[PDB]
């Protein structure tokens, strides 16, 4: 084990962790794998999504030639943090943490042609610009952008190890969402300008489909049943008017604090999702029976044609509503 | 002076010592012996889908460097000098936030035995995540486990086993829940394999089932007596309209109220609970009852005694029929 | 390891005696000295309780002002007082150290006073 | 200097210590002297069965290495040294998440008097867990524990002892009171020895009793459910011939009992039995129930008029039958 | 190695990071450069904003002199420590968090002359003063001022560049509520029980939909 | 401060059986006590601190046992050598004792 | 030149420097003179029982060890020799949790002076313990503290006092509190005794004055205005039954909604407020007024009412007299 020893402290021994592998030489290219252990939730308030990586770098380091009788070198930690490693940050993260039990959690293997593998166990709140006007049909890209900070084009570049489409492996059982569900990903290789340089971002962008699944047994059922509840009072007597009475004044307010409830648990835009438009049309709808019964009480003929006209009618907006974005 | 025989002996073991490299580098992997006190289940969130869990995480491995032949005690050094020796890179695979106590100092001891055997505690409190099956919830049995792995070690450098197998794991019984209930605990060896080698793995399960006295006290038998205060618009005469048309609605608005205000107590899964199930059932009597009424007044006013006979009790068995099925079902 | 007393005494009642036991083999700072009473053929009685590393004594409620308990730091050594003393307060006297989970571990050879 | 002789007094201390070693190791037991003053005793957390206590967890051992003969007794430090020698382990057995203070410096006292003796305390916020038994809520009586021992050094390695009298050697502080839901009745500190897996350890126990007030829940599910009983009993006096009227009292108090129900178990552990406060709310709705089948009978035989004798008979056996509860249950817990 | 690793030990040769470059000379002006990422959600009921930047300054350390083929000194976070950085903070900051995944998330280059730029990305909870009058019809000016803390304006100096605040693609921000009208910057000096500070100040008008 | 009942004052068996000891606290001493034994011409010895912890020297015959209130003394197979008073003691405050147990043959 | 006298001086300085021994040691204790300047008391909390307190404390007194002579400026170190120099060991005894903000650097600041007095200024947020007595909640004014306290040295280690005496602490006036406001503030010094010895402390003490005016529109007239819209049933017929029973019943709901919905936003006090004390008032009235209806159709089955138009709005009004004069 003094073979070993004395092998790592001939590696350490004139290395420089403040500078790249090849500075004044070449590009280092930097090889990059992400494995998605557990895709977790997403969050519609905050538009973050959660995922926990494997984030698997690689790169060629000329300083680290060893000849010994090891051909990879399974290291632990604390020969990572002396040793240059690229300043692969996260853009469009927001608040993401490396985990420390019982060691922090970092590999790293020295394969004997110097090349070097440094994988690192995160979890990421990555920001997902999403547009709330199909909701809750909606489809999202949500993206995980990551490039250098301190090194420009003319000395790093990232890669992608695997072909394009092996390379962001999300793992089968692991899969924490409880809302949406993981169509696909797609990757891409980009070249960004900042006004320090010329930066490489790498986007994977995974694409997510909303479960109606809630949404119609939560927001969406009853707020049909509110208006049907609402055509009951055709069906009554003329001369009834107490009842037909508090069979309205309760529709309207079960109208309104659904409205609120949907409104609830969303990001307080300013524009109107295509939730409320079938809950104030179905308002609309509710205080359209409010308005017959004032026609009524101020006059039958009248309350037979909305026996049948206005069942219909909402059997015809469900029709198209169910048509246009299913 | 035994301290400074002690202190030199400590002085001559830790002269030397690589922390960078593993024991047995060359040669064979290293057996690390591993098991658990629990001190308790903290609690089991179904909103953010995981659990937290108090133990007395334990490891035994054999370390030939720290081998001392003078004093037969075993050393049990203070928490500072784990930080000077190797330790296994182990890590938990679905932990979501754990952090090892560090109240007075850190809450970890190293127990050097002679022949080399070094016994390594820690109390950690750790959030693991356990994802669940709320299909039949609240009368569920949920499967929570704690998959134990080493990070950077591969199975060709570090193997795991429980030391004493099923006398591994100690406490669990004394553990108590305010809601679950422990039924059972399995303790699994398994060799999971990823793109950079095949990794040794421990994984102790629990089978936790889940007590309904709670869930009887809040959301069922107010349902049921909501459901059998409905039933009074059948004993009342037709012509008084108002109280019929108040009856029905607002057991209705109730249920849906009821329906609203439990189902935010639980995440945003799509598919239908057994709670669900009976309380969109007990809305159909609610609405029913209340289209029953509508019926009789339409029918009055377009035998109203008669039919009012039927449903003044119909809907009573109908509605026992429905809830010795729903019982049978799921008890 | 030993409690070392004085010997008896023959004091006429009304007066003050001064009795006294040390303590060898150990520091006293660290440990409480006590006092006990044992009347003959009775019960034992506590008189009081002082630690010379701070020097707050106290005693029995029904034994301070006509005692006190007092020590010193070189001598290794714990005094007291009595003052008037009558025909009830004839008895033997023994101090102890405090022991594990506070035991009375290790008690004097006894000093027996008696009135006139 | 005049100063160079304070350091090189500690120099000389700390030359060759060996602080990864306990004082006397193969020679004796470390006996450490320990006590606590409870600066302000937390408010308890009933939904997570926990309490909150800020401390001032006071150590005391003996260390022969740790002597010195200078111009001064007590050699008052700062922390720095704290890190330097041996410190006990002492962890707390039933603690959750504990917050050693450091708001400015690190809050720790290190006091090495002439002989060797240590005093070594700090300022603590142990969040202990406590086990609590909810059969009589809110009228029930809780001994919330607080155990501490040291983690790896055995009974043979570290004892412990309290270094005053075990009945004043927990001083809870005079103003510190945050406590809102219950009042500290007293203490209560027992020391004992615990079996694990490595050994027998020496474990201090300090038990803090605690009673819950009912001031709150009497305002909040107690006298809302009492008027809602009576709240019903107003329509056994009306008419027979006001139907409307009666469903309006019958529906509107049966959700008044149904809202306070489940109102009523809230900011609470989710238990699987029924507490006390329980066997209130089901009796009032049993009440209320009644009232409402009482008006159900009452207008399936009505067909001028007479008043009814169901209605007569109810306006006694009610308000009676009520009193005969209240005044059992009220003496059955409160003066248990 | 060989040249650039000579060359920083040739920097740093005793270099002080505890006395500011010139601390009897002259006041040390530094140019501050701002690009703001994204501003976050407006918390109206905590009267709070988040802010997300790329906070640049640019100082002229003099020590810091190279004389050699290589131009500029492209480094990492490691050296951040090792030379004296300005103790700038946030004067209405409720609370402030660098990036530390996977790396810190700082910058350092040293031109040949002296010239230290040094960029850092924060995310920062400004305090906003908000007036509830004329609700919901109000605009505001959320400000965001930055000072020294210690070293007084006798002693270092603030600079603003023409275009120091920069502005991105004002589409994926979380302005839900409000809109990005405009900005705009002020340089003064404050006064304190220490002495007299230069404050700069960058306000976020924003106007309510 | 705690006054103690132990009980009785004086009771009598012969040469080789079993005997219990009894002392009541008047209030809470948690597992403080302390039994102590008189034999004549000689100051009281150490045999059980806490509640029951055998001291240093003192036979397996003489086991204690514990509680919050009620605490009991019990001699497997008594002889000659223990025959001697027998004292209670407390420690949870103040140190107080109770009356003493003669033994006979 | 300059810059190379500042060097060899705080190298000389901090060379020989010991942390462990404070300034004076073995001499009279160390005068501590103490500095707060104010930035923000935000979240006054009564759920929490604390407040959220922002300021620039600062520290100052003398070290005879760091005394330059050389320089006639002001060695303003950076923030990073703290670790290096000694400092008091000033804590917060009401504190629940505390930090140094840390962007860009850690907010602290050291000047050593050319006498030897160090100026140690920290940018520090605390959460402090404030226990309330809401008993008259909400017409209440509460006292919270922040109590300074030296933790291992004693009063022959440290004394502690205030810079500005009375102006040593600026900055409060303008602090605007979201829903309070702050009248008086004071300047406490005095000692404080433990078992281990006698500690100096000071104590900084805001006297928080709540402003009813938010809480009157939304928790005492909606109340006033229900039980005027509850004797609008004494001017309806007895000879119908629903529409008065409906609004009182609807009156009763409400008063109970109204009580049993501000109690959740307050903390489980087992005592009773004066708000509460109000509504419950409230209630007796209503509850009053509707047994007025039972007994009528009882009494039945002109007068009765009659009285009730006169006798319920001169009982109230002169409930209002009498609440209205006491928590005032
Ligand atoms: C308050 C109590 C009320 C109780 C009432 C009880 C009785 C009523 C209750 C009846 C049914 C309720 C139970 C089922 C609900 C869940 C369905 C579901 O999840 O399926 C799908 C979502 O759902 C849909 O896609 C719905 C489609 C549109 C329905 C709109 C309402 C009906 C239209 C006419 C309305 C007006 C008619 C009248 C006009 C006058 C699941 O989709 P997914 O997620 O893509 O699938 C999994 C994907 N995976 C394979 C990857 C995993
Ligand atoms: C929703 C609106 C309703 C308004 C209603 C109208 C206004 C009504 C007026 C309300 C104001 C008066 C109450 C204010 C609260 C403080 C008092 C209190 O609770 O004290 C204590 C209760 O002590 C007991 O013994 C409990 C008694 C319960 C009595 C229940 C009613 C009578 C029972 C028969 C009912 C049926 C009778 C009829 C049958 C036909 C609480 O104790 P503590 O303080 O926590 O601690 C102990 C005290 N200590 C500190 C001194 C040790
Ligand atoms: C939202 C609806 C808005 C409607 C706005 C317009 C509403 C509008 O103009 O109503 C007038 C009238 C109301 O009829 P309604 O049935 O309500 O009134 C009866 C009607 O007038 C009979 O003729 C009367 O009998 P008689 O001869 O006196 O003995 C009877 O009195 P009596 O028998 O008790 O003595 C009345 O009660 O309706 C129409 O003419 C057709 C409505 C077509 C509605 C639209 C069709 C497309
Ligand atoms: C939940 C309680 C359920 C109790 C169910 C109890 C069911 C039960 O047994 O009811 C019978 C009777 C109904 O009395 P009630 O006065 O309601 O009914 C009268 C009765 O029907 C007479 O026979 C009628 O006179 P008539 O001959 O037609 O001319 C009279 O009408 P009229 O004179 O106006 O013409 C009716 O009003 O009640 C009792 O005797 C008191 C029982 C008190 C029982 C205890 C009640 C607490
Ligand atoms: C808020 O509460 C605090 C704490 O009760 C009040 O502080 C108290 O103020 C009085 C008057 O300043 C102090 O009394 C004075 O004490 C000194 C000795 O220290 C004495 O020389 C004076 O003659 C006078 O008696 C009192 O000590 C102090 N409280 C404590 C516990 O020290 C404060 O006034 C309250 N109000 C405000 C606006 O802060
Ligand atoms: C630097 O130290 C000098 C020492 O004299 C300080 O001098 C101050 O001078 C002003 C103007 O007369 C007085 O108001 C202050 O009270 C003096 N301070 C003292 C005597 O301590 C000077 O203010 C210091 N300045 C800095 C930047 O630290
Ligand atoms: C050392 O530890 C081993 C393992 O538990 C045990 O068998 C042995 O008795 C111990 N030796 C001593 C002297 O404590
Ligand atoms: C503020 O920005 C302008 C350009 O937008 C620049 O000219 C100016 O110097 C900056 N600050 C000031 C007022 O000096």
């Amino acid at each position: 084990i003094t073979i070993f020893t004395r092998i790592l402290d001939r590696l350490l021994d004139g290395y420089d962790n403040r500078l790249r592998p090849g500075l004044g030489d070449a590009v280092t290219e930097v090889k990059t794998d992400i494995y998605v252990t557990s895709f977790g939730p997403v969050s519609d308030t905050d538009m973050e999504y959660t995922i926990d990586v494997f984030f698997r770098q690689t790169w060629h380091d000329e300083r680290l030639k060893f000849d010994g009788p090891m051909k990879i070198l399974p290291l632990n930690n604390l020969l990572a943090s002396k040793i240059w490693t690229p300043d692969t940050f996260f853009h469009n993260g927001k608040k993401s943490v490396a985990h420390n039990m019982t060691t922090p959690n970092k590999l790293l293997r020295l394969v004997d042609n110097g090349t070097l593998l440094y994988t690192m166990r995160l979890t990421i709140h990555a920001e997902c610009p999403m547009h709330l006007e199909d909701f809750p049909m909606d489809v999202h890209a949500c993206p995980l952008k990551f490039g250098s900070y301190a090194y420009t084009t003319a000395e790093v570049v990232y890669s992608w190890t695997l072909g394009k489409n092996k390379s962001v492996e999300v793992a089968q059982d692991g899969s924490r969402l409880n809302q949406y569900d993981l169509l696909g990903h797609v990757v891409g290789t980009e070249i960004i300008r900042s006004s320090t340089g010329e930066y490489v971002v790498m986007t994977t962008h995974f694409h997510l489909k909303r479960k109606i699944g809630y949404f119609v047994i939560q927001t969406y059922l009853p707020c049909i049943m509110t208006v049907i509840l609402s055509q009951v009072s055709f069906w009554l007597n003329r001369e009834s008017v107490p009842a037909r009475t508090v069979f309205g004044v309760t529709t309207v307010l079960t109208m309104t604090t659904l409205s609120i409830s949907a409104r609830n648990s969303l990001p307080k835009v300013a524009y109107a999702t295509a939730m409320d438009w079938f809950i104030a049309v179905c308002y609309a709808f509710v205080f359209s029976a409010l308005i017959e019964f004032a026609t009524v009480n101020y006059f039958s003929k009248v309350d037979k044609i909305s026996r049948i006209i206005f069942p219909v009618l909402f059997a015809i907006f469900n029709l198209v509503y169910w048509a246009t974005y299913v | 002076s035994n301290m400074s025989l002690v202190k030199e002996t400590v002085d001559r073991l830790l002269k030397g010592y690589d922390i960078r490299l593993r024991p047995d580098f060359g040669g064979p992997p290293v057996a690390v012996g591993m098991n658990i006190d629990i001190a308790s289940i903290d609690m089991v969130s179904e909103v953010n889908m995981d659990y937290t869990l108090t133990m007395y995480f334990q490891q035994a491995w054999r370390d030939k460097r720290l081998s001392y032949n003078v004093i037969p005690l075993n050393l049990t050094l203070d928490n500072r000098v784990a930080d000077q020796l190797w330790v296994p890179d182990t890590y938990f695979l679905n932990d979501k936030k754990s952090f090892v106590h560090g109240v007075t100092v850190k809450n970890r001891m190293i127990r050097l035995h002679p022949d080399g055997t070094v016994l390594y505690g820690l109390r950690i409190t750790t959030t693991a995540a356990c994802m669940m099956d709320l299909r039949r919830y609240p009368l569920d049995e949920q499967n929570c486990t704690l998959e134990i792995e080493s990070y950077g070690y591969t199975t060709d450098d570090i193997e795991f086993y429980w030391r004493g197998d099923d006398n591994a794991v100690t406490g669990v019984t004394k553990i108590e829940l305010p809601q679950f209930s422990i039924v059972d605990y399995k303790l699994i060896t398994k060799k999971v394999v990823f793109s950079t080698g095949s990794y040794p793995r421990l994984s102790l399960s629990f089978k936790l089932k889940r007590n309904i006295g709670y869930f009887i006290l809040q959301t069922y038998m107010p349902s049921i007596l909501i459901t059998i205060l409905s039933w009074v618009s059948f004993w009342i005469n037709y012509d008084a309209s108002a109280a019929r048309v108040a009856l029905g609605i607002t057991t209705v608005l109730t249920m849906t109220t009821i329906n609203t205000h439990l189902r935010e107590t639980l995440p945003k899964i799509p598919y239908v609970k057994a709670i669900d199930m009976y309380l969109m059932g007990c809305f159909v009597f609610v609405f029913m009852a209340l289209l029953e009424y509508a019926l009789v007044n339409y029918i009055f006013f377009g035998d109203v005694n008669a039919i009012d006979r039927w449903s003044r009790i119909f809907f009573p068995v109908v509605f026992s029929f429905f809830n010795i099925v729903y019982w049978l079902y799921y008890v | 390891v030993q409690l070392q007393q004085s010997g008896a005494e023959l004091v006429k009642p009304g007066a003050s005696v001064k009795l006294s036991c040390t303590a060898s083999g150990f520091n006293i700072k660290d440990t409480y000295m006590y006092w006990v009473k044992q009347r003959p053929e009775q019960g034992l009685e506590w008189i009081g309780r002082i630690d010379p590393a701070n020097g707050d004594t106290k005693y029995d409620p029904k034994f301070q002002g006509k005692a006190t308990i007092t020590t010193d730091t070189f001598s290794n050594t714990a005094y007291l007082q009595l003052s008037s003393l009558t025909s009830e307060d004839t008895a033997v006297y023994y101090c102890a150290r405090k022991g594990l989970r506070w035991a009375m571990d290790y008690w004097g050879q006894g000093t027996s006073v008696t009135v006139s | 200097d005049n100063t160079t002789v304070f350091t090189r007094i500690l120099d000389r201390l700390l030359d060759g210590y060996d602080n990864r070693l306990r004082p006397g190791l193969g020679e004796r037991v470390t006996e450490v002297k320990t006590d606590i003053f409870v600066t302000s005793f937390g408010p308890v957390s009933d939904h997570d069965m926990e309490y909150t206590i800020d401390v001032f967890f006071r150590q005391s051992w003996k260390d022969e290495r740790l002597k010195f003969k200078g111009p001064m007794t007590v050699l008052r430090l700062n922390n720095l040294m704290a890190s330097k020698i041996w410190t006990p382990d002492t962890f707390f057995h039933n603690g959750k998440k504990s917050v050693a203070h450091n708001m400015t410096m690190p809050n720790k006292l290190l006091r090495i008097t002439e002989d060797g003796t240590l005093l070594y305390t700090m300022r603590l916020t142990v969040r202990a867990e406590c086990p609590m038994h909810l059969e009589d809520f809110p009228m029930d009586a809780h001994a919330c524990p607080l155990k501490f021992g040291s983690y790896a050094y055995t009974r043979a390695e570290v004892v412990y002892e309290w270094t005053r009298e075990p009945a004043r050697s927990v001083v809870v502080a005079e103003d510190g009171s945050r406590l809102n839901q219950y009042d500290l009745l007293g203490q209560t500190v027992d020391s004992g020895i615990v079996q694990s897996s490595t050994g027998e350890y020496v474990v201090m126990t300090t038990h803090f009793h605690l009673k819950r007030k009912i001031g709150y829940f009497v305002i909040q599910t107690y006298l809302p459910c009492i008027m809602t009983v009576i709240l019903s009993q107003v329509s056994f006096w009306l008419n027979r011939e006001s139907v409307p009227a009666r469903t309006v009292f019958g529906v509107t108090t049966v959700l008044t009992m149904t809202t306070l129900s489940i109102s009523a178990r809230n900011s609470l552990p989710k238990v699987a039995y029924a507490t006390a406060m329980d066997w209130f709310i089901a009796v009032c709705y049993a009440f209320v129930f009644s009232a409402l089948i009482e008006f159900a009978t009452v207008n399936y035989f009505t067909k001028f008029n007479s008043v009814s004798k169901i209605d007569r008979l109810s306006r006694i056996a009610f308000p009676l039958l009520f009193g005969i509860f209240n005044l059992v249950y009220w003496a059955t817990y409160l003066n248990r | 190695e060989g040249d650039v690793t000579v060359i920083l030990n040739n920097l740093l040769e005793g270099y002080d990071n505890k006395l500011r470059p010139d601390i009897g000379v002259k006041p040390t002006l530094i140019h501050t450069d701002m690009y703001v990422n994204s501003i976050g959600p407006v918390n109206a009921i905590n009267m709070e904003y988040t802010i997300d930047i790329f906070f640049a300054q640019t100082w002229y350390d003099r020590r810091l002199k190279f004389n050699s083929t290589i131009k500029v000194l492209r480094l990492n976070s490691n050296m951040v420590g090792k030379i004296w950085i300005p103790d700038t903070f946030f004067r209405n900051s409720k609370k402030a968090d660098a990036h530390w995944i996977t790396t810190p998330n700082r910058m350092l280059r040293i031109w040949n002359d002296g010239r230290v730029l040094y960029t850092l990305r924060l995310t920062i909870d400004a305090e906003c003063q908000l007036q509830l009058h004329n609700f919901p019809m109000d605009e505001h000016s959320c400000p965001l001022e930055f000072s020294s803390y210690g070293y007084p304006r006798e002693e270092i100096v603030y600079q603003w560049k023409r275009s120091s605040v920069e502005v991105g693609d004002t589409r994926s921000w979380r302005l839900y509520q409000f809109s990005f009208v405009g900005l705009r910057n002020t340089t003064e000096v404050v006064k304190t029980t220490s002495g007299d500070y230069v404050v700069m100040s960058v306000y976020f008008d924003l106007s309510r939909r | 401060n705690i006054v103690m009942t132990q009980s009785p004052k004086s009771m009598s068996m012969s040469v080789g059986e079993r005997v219990t000891l009894s002392c009541k606290a008047s209030e809470y001493v948690g597992t403080y006590v302390s039994w102590y034994q008189q034999k004549p011409e000689q100051s009281p010895k150490l045999l059980i601190y806490g509640a029951s912890n055998r001291y240093t020297g003192v036979p397996d015959r003489f086991t204690g046992s514990g509680s919050a209130t009620d605490f009991t003394l019990t001699i497997g197979s008594v002889q000659a050598e223990d025959l001697a008073d027998y004292h209670c003691g407390q420690s949870y405050s103040y140190p107080t004792f109770g009356a003493g147990t003669k033994l006979e043959l």
